[PDB]
């Protein structure tokens, strides 16, 4: 008799167990989010993210 | 000891010369201020928005140029200044072509806009705009989820942070009745929210607030 759709929209965050590769054949999960103080960083200041 | 200078390259960009120090304690001091200077400094961000003539984060407003919720995104990137304040509402009004900056909405007598030459949107038609938004202050960083009834408001990431590399290396004094001092230097980059020389007076004593569990 009647029919309804409701649609949803979730924005999916990044967490530790998602898996991300790349474009040279490298597939891999991740491990842990680290805070930025406790990164390595150069000698001018800007700290690796991956 | 002696009490460490400053010297201004850039309004956007200082860094502080403390000198002198024994061996064995710059590296460790550079090392917990940068550490300081980056976990937990406390300054002012965006809060939820409460915008007019919006329902939620993906309708097409009219007038609006080319997205709903990059405005939000790229809303974020002002600098907010208060004092003596925690809370404060704001709101912005503009009506015909051309586009939306910061320094266009109406601020209060404490709160001040720093670099307001950034661009929020762009308005193609004669429509009025007004987002009402608040400002809450902490520290850390929280999302949006971990803080949070009206259908009109709409809930905002709120990642603070007055500084966003702090950079240190360590050089060879020259004192007379000595034979190696450790003098540093301390390149600290701020998003215009605080002086480069109160952050670390504010790192030190959160430090010394920290090294009291033992005395």
């Amino acid at each position: 008799l009647k029919m309804v759709k409701v649609f949803l929209a979730v924005k999916r965050r990044i967490q530790p167990g998602d898996k991300m590769a790349g474009r040279h054949g490298n597939k891999g999960v991740v491990s842990n989010v680290v805070p930025v103080e406790d990164m390595p960083y150069m000698a001018t200041g800007e700290s690796v993210d991956i | 000891p002696r009490g460490p200078q400053i010297e201004r390259l850039t309004d956007n960009r200082a860094k502080v010369v403390i000198e002198p120090l024994e061996r064995g304690y710059g590296h460790t001091l550079g090392n917990a201020l940068r550490r300081v200077l980056l976990s937990s400094i406390p300054g002012f961000a965006i809060t939820e928005v409460e915008i007019d003539g919006v329902l939620h984060e993906y309708t097409t407003v009219e007038g609006l140029q080319e997205d709903v919720l990059d405005v939000l995104l790229n809303l974020k990137d002002v600098a907010i200044r208060m004092h003596s304040g925690d809370s404060a509402t704001l709101s912005l009004s503009k009506q015909g072509p051309g586009t939306v900056t910061a320094a266009d909405i109406r601020t209060d007598h404490n709160v001040e806009i720093i670099n307001g030459d950034h661009v929020i949107c762009h308005l193609t038609k004669d429509t009025a705009l007004n987002m009402r938004l608040k400002i809450e202050r902490g520290f850390g960083y929280q999302p949006a989820a971990a803080r949070r009834r009206t259908i009109g408001r709409l809930m905002l990431d709120a990642s603070f942070s007055p500084v966003r590399r702090v950079a240190y290396a360590v050089e060879a004094a020259r004192v007379e009745q000595r034979t190696d001092l450790d003098k540093l230097v301390i390149d600290i980059e701020t998003n215009g929210t605080i002086d480069a020389e109160e952050a670390v007076r504010t790192a030190a004593d959160i430090l010394s607030d920290q090294l009291s569990v033992f005395g």
